[PDB]
């Protein structure tokens, strides 16, 4: 498996290509360029797994170079692959692969088609050195890149502003989670001395020992870095606004590569989240905040893209509410489930967008279970993945696993808030089904994944992750049997509510208080207008304020001054002589009375 | 031996280049590719024979090259020239970024040319004889004389779009700046050699002689404070940088020019060779002043570049926040942090002279600046907005490129060191991610805003645009592997922090 690097290199190689092509090549070339690329390194990415599987599951350590060495400051360009690692990995690069065949096909006779598929190559390299990085500083490169090509694909429709707008506003929201990430960084080493996780966790109970108070900054500085790339509270903002950009760009950063960073950064680092319960706690809390906030503002949204969006948030919200209860392997098998649902769910709704020809809200469409089979099954079956379908989906499986772990760490209050979250996730995704829809290949795979297939697959975290506390047979049976009955419930209300006409939906909604709820939730309860109050119009006024360089004109004041005085003292010579005597005759006077005092 | 050739191989170039100016327009800018040439030639032999990363650190004075020629011997004044790391860094980058002013000022057939190259490598000279000089006379001399040249070519030769007054002023306006904060330096110079004169009884002026002279607390505060304020006015440091969006608007519109003198590299080495050696105590004591300077720099530069409608005054106030960085950076006493402000140096060298040849690419396609009168120019030029926004990129900090590594080792140091300045610094980072969206979104993303925009543009030129990629690789080559880089510094770096941190 010493081709470890080629995961990276392969990508970069088609990054470069397509980049420096600018165009000028046919789309057929493009495209296998792209394609190949990712299908490479999803192949590399193989033959890795299946010599990890051989060699028994050992920690494979892969050193490329040295970075930076200055003193005591060593950071090395060394790559790493554990089960954790070897999972993010797969899925990235297999769930990219697909959504890579998929845009080939979708993305036809568009102009920057070179330009996209570069910059998803760069993507999915970047992502490939988070997941595969040793240290904090390589994964922050991974980190930065990967935030960077969301930057580039989000506003990839340059023509719109808007877009361009969207772009800026997700940039600058994972910025600050990125500054987050680096105040972490910025503690671990002066701390700890060194920035490798498996080092960090070693020598991290032999210095905390006197003093604990530095590890809780670290690991909540951690976590407010999650939470700005994961899409999380409180940097939860910029993901509906960022689903202007194109569907692919949507599915590989919802699903595979963008959300998934802040979930593998609080998986990677959990010893230091270990040692400090009161901030994995408040990891949970959020998590469960945020799922519940993302499940409301799903309830009400007009729009295909941003019920998936919110979905989207609902997920990795319940992620880090596994996380926040110490079920990490429940946590990646989500992860995994949740990446080939929502790509499918994203690529079925690339295909409706494809087939409407116009930008429509969901109360226009109607009646498509009949002009599009295909693509109603697609959407129906990564709706029942998303609502956890009991026993034909994994996200199902996946759930179970999440509210088990909730269970058996005494958490009751996140158990609460999953099982809500759970019933408002089946409400809102039938609503926007029954709704929409009543009035190949990658599709195929992601097709068979998104059911119970998807959940025989299981990532290879023993010796990873440490292994979940263990529920009663009797206690996991009817938590099952409560997850199903509230995913059935939660459907069969959608279906009452909105399968037939609408009367009772109609009536909340002309209520006072639905105009009010609604326009609350529609927002993402008021967060946007928020930090546009808070933040952005006092940039915005001190910027408009400082547009004239007060300070250039303060140190300017000196030579106006001089001007002033040059001016004033002209008036001396005016050229009349006797003037000029009587100066002479004032300066000795002065001259004179300066001497006999002094 | 080879540094008065390193210092002169400038000067009689430039010579060269005006006095076969007769023999044809195009003989001088040949005559200075030799010259810069032969300059980086010899720098990069100087880097190879110098042995660098094998130099262990044995305490300030420690020089890999010597020269030594008295001048004026009635005060003790010498031409004496030194050379270690950090010098022949930063001469290794003034060669760089004398080739690519050569290059880019290859279509000039301008009447005057063989005086505007005589200019052109006479301020090269002096920037390389302010990196060499360790005598303070010498280094006062060089300091002011890279100023008559610049003073004439912004005035002479400058935006000529702008009307001569606008020019005339802006160069006074610098000249006058930069040659008053000069005489604080000088009036400095001349009470720390007195004082010393007055404690041992010998006339020098040599760096080496006057590390050792014992000094009150509070006159040793007073020469740490012209020092200050000259490396501050050309560092530059708020409320002292105007001059510098004032010079990048009214230089001439080659771009050359630019990346010649206006690039500020050399009030950081004075900071770092003279600053905090000479006055070790009073630049302890300075060090907040100092470091909250730097942050209101950071967070002033970025407001002003946010703030701008001209690209080229956008690109001078990102200089002015990352010249606040290694403010910073300085005056914290860690090794780490100074490594990270040498690879911050370079690295904003080498993006600021891509950013600034793109502006003038763009200017001479356009013919205006205004971001208001462009956009959508993705759709219409070739290779353009691509490597502009790969330029942007890398003044954001952004991994893969020498900035980010630069500025993130000054803020382990820095937070190793002060922590409040450095989150405050790290929020100075968001601003530049910012700023760089924005002058993006308004230069190369939209519709056309105004007619010149709409119609297609000439591709670059082969010449531009392999130097532009020479840049692009230097810069991707410094973020993946910095380690030349740190391992050319370690020693003259670590002096000068040992020397800091053992005096006080
Ligand atoms: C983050 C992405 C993953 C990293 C790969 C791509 C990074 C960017 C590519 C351009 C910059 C490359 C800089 C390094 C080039 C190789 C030189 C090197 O690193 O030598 C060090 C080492 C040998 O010296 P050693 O003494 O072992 O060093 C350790 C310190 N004592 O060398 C070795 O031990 C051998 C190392 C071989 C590495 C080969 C990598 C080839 C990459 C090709 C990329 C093509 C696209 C480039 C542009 C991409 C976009 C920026
Ligand atoms: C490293 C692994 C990942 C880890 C994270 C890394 C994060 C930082 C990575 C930074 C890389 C650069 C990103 C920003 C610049 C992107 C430029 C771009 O958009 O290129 C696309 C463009 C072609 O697009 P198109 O619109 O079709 O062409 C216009 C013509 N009408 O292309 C062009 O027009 C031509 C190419 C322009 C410049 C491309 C980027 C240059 C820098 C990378 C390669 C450097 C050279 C390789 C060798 C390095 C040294 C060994
Ligand atoms: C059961 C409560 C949730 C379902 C519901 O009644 O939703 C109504 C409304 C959102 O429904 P909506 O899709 O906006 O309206 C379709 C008809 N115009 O939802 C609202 O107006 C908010 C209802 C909040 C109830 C607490
Ligand atoms: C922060 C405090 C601590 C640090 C202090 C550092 C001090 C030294 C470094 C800063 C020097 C600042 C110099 C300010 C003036 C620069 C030149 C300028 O702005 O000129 C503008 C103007 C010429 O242009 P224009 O406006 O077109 O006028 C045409 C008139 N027919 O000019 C004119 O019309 C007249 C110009 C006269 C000459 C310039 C003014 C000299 C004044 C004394 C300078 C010495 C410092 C004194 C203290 C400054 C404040 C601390
Ligand atoms: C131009 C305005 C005048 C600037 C120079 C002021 C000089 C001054 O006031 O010096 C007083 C004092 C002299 O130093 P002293 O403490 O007497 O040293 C012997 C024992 N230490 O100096 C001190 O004690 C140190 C004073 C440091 C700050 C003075 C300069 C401020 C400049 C702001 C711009
Ligand atoms: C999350 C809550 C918890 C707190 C954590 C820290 C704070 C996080 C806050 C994140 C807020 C992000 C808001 C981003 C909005 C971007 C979208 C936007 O407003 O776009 C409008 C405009 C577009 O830019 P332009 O290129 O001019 O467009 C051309 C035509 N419009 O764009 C502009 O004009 C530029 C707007 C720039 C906004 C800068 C934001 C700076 C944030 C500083 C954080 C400081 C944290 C510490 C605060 C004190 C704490 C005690």
């Amino acid at each position: 498996m010493n081709m470890l690097a080629l995961t990276i290199i392969l990508p970069l190689i088609g990054f470069v290509l397509l980049a420096f092509s600018r165009g000028r090549w046919s789309e057929n070339v493009s495209a296998i360029v792209g394609v190949g690329s990712v299908g490479l390194a999803a192949l590399v990415t193989a033959f890795i797994g299946v010599d990890f599987f051989a060699n028994g599951e050992q920690t494979y350590s892969q050193p490329l170079w040295t970075w930076m060495s200055v003193g005591d400051f060593n950071i090395g360009f060394n790559l790493v692959l554990d089960g954790l690692s070897l999972t993010m990995l797969s899925v990235v690069t297999g769930v990219g692969f697909l959504i890579h065949m998929y845009a080939s096909w979708y993305m036809r006779g568009e102009e920057g088609y070179s330009r996209f598929f570069a910059y998803t190559n760069l993507f999915i390299a970047s992502m490939v050195v988070l997941v595969l990085a040793d240290n904090l500083l390589l994964m922050y490169l991974g980190w930065e890149g990967v935030g960077l090509c969301s930057y580039l694909l989000i506003g990839f429709y340059y023509t719109d502003p808007k877009n361009g707008a969207a772009a800026m506003k997700a940039f600058v929201v994972t910025r600050v989670g990125d500054v987050f990430l680096a105040f972490a960084l910025f503690i671990l080493y002066n701390e700890l001395g060194t920035l490798n996780f498996r080092e960090m966790v070693e020598l991290a109970p032999a210095h905390f020992a006197d003093g604990n108070n530095m590890l809780m900054w670290a690991t909540l500085m951690l976590l407010g870095g999650a939470v700005g790339k994961s899409a999380q509270l409180p940097l939860q903002t910029w993901l509906a606004d960022a689903m202007a950009g194109p569907t692919p760009v949507s599915a590989l950063i919802h699903a595979a590569t963008m959300v998934t960073a802040g979930v593998y950064l609080i998986a990677r680092t959990h010893g230091l989240f270990l040692m400090t319960p009161e901030v994995l706690h408040l990891v949970g809390i959020v998590g469960a905040v945020t799922l519940l906030l993302a499940g409301f503002a799903a309830l009400v949204q007009t729009d295909i893209k941003r019920v998936l969006a919110y979905s989207t948030m609902s997920q990795i919200g319940y992620m880090f509410l596994a996380l926040g209860v110490q079920a990490w392997d429940a946590a990646i098998f989500h992860l995994m489930t949740h990446a080939f649902f929502k790509a499918l769910l994203f690529l079925a709704s690339g295909s409706v967008i494809l087939a409407c020809h116009h930008e429509q809200n969901i109360f226009k469409m109607g009646g498509l279970r009949k002009s599009i089979p295909l693509v109603y099954l697609c959407f129906l079956v990564g709706g029942a993945a998303l609502s956890a379908l009991p026993l034909v989906t994994a996200g199902f499986f996946s759930k179970d696993e999440i509210l088990a772990g909730a269970m058996a760490n005494g958490h009751i209050n996140l158990m609460v808030a999953g099982l809500v979250g759970a019933f408002m996730t089946s409400l809102y995704t039938f609503r926007m089904i029954f709704i929409v829809f009543h009035g190949s290949l990658p599709l195929i795979v992601l097709l068979i994944l998104s059911t119970f297939v998807g959940a025989l697959i299981v990532p290879p975290l023993q010796g990873v992750l440490p292994q979940t506390t263990e529920l009663a047979h009797g206690s996991m049976l009817t938590l099952e049997i409560t997850s199903g009955v509230v995913a059935v419930v939660g459907i069969l209300l959608a279906a009452w509510l909105w399968l037939g006409k609408r009367t009772l939906v109609t009536s909340i909604a002309n209520s006072a208080p639905g105009r009010l709820l609604s326009t609350w939730w529609y927002n993402a309860w008021g967060f946007d207008w928020l930090y546009d109050k808070v933040f952005v119009k006092p940039f915005l006024g001190i910027a408009w304020l400082l547009k004239r360089d007060p300070l250039n004109s303060m140190m300017n004041i000196p030579a106006v001054l001089s001007r002033f005085a040059g001016k004033g003292l002209l008036l001396s010579e005016n050229g009349y002589l006797r003037w000029y005597v009587a100066s002479m005759s004032i300066g000795a006077v002065v001259v004179l009375a300066l001497l006999m005092v002094l | 031996m080879l540094l008065p050739w390193l210092i002169l191989i400038p000067f009689i170039g430039g010579f060269l280049c005006w006095q076969t100016e007769r023999f044809g327009v195009k003989v001088p800018r040949w005559i200075a590719l030799i010259t810069m040439g032969l300059t980086l030639a010899l720098s990069l032999q100087l880097w190879l024979q110098g042995g660098y990363s094998l130099t262990q650190s044995a305490g300030i004075p420690q020089w890999q090259s010597e020269f030594d020629m008295p001048w004026i011997p009635r005060f003790g004044i010498s031409i004496h020239l030194a050379i270690d790391g950090l010098s022949l860094l930063m001469v290794v980058l003034t060669g760089l970024l004398g080739v690519l002013a050569v290059l880019c000022s290859w279509k000039e057939i301008e009447k005057y040319q063989g005086f505007f190259h005589l200019n052109l490598m006479w301020i090269l000279g002096g920037v390389i004889g302010v990196f060499l000089a360790i005598d303070m006379f010498l280094f006062f001399f060089f300091w002011e004389m890279m100023l008559v040249p610049m003073y004439f070519l912004i005035a002479l030769w400058g935006h000529k779009a702008s009307d001569g007054k606008t020019r005339i002023t802006a160069a006074t306006k610098f000249f006058i700046y930069t040659q008053a904060s000069g005489l604080v330096m000088l009036i400095a110079i001349l009470a720390l050699v007195f004082v010393h004169y007055n404690a041992t009884g010998v006339w020098t002026f040599n760096y080496e002689e006057l590390l050792n002279t014992p000094m009150s607390s509070g006159v040793e505060y007073l020469l740490m404070l012209g020092f200050f304020i000259a490396f501050a006015v050309k560092m530059p440091v708020v409320p002292l940088h105007g001059w510098l969006p004032d010079a990048h608007s009214q230089a001439p519109t080659a771009g050359s020019v630019d990346l010649a003198g206006i690039l500020l590299k050399t009030a950081a080495y004075g900071l770092l060779r003279f600053s905090l050696p000479l006055f070790p105590n009073a630049s302890a004591e300075f060090a907040p002043i100092a470091m909250w300077l730097g942050v209101i720099g950071i967070f002033y530069g970025a407001w002003m570049a946010f703030a701008q409608t001209d690209i080229k005054r956008l690109i001078a106030y990102t200089s002015v926040s990352h010249m606040g960085f290694v403010l910073i950076a300085i005056y914290t006493g860690s090794q780490l942090a100074y490594q990270g402000a040498v690879i911050q140096m370079i690295a904003h060298g080498l993006s600021a002279a891509g950013l600034f040849i793109l502006c003038g690419q763009l200017y001479e396609r356009i013919h205006t600046r205004d971001m208001r009168m462009m956009g959508g120019l993705w759709s219409k030029m070739k290779w353009l907005p691509a490597l502009s926004l790969f330029f942007a990129v890398a003044t954001l900090g952004m991994p893969g490129t020498g900035n980010f590594v630069g500025e993130f080792m000054i803020l382990f140091g820095s937070f190793q060191v002060v922590p409040v300045i450095t989150v405050i610094s790290t929020f100075g980072l968001v601003f530049a991610s910012v700023y760089s969206l924005a002058m993006l979104h308004r230069a190369y993303f939209g519709k056309a805003k105004s007619q010149i925009a709409s119609q297609e543009l000439p591709g670059m030129s082969l010449r531009e645009l392999f130097m532009i990629l020479l840049l692009v690789v230097l810069l991707v080559l410094l973020g993946f592997y910095p380690q030349p880089i740190l391992d050319t510094s370690h020693s003259a770096i670590g002096n000068i922090q040992q020397w800091f941190v053992n005096s006080v």
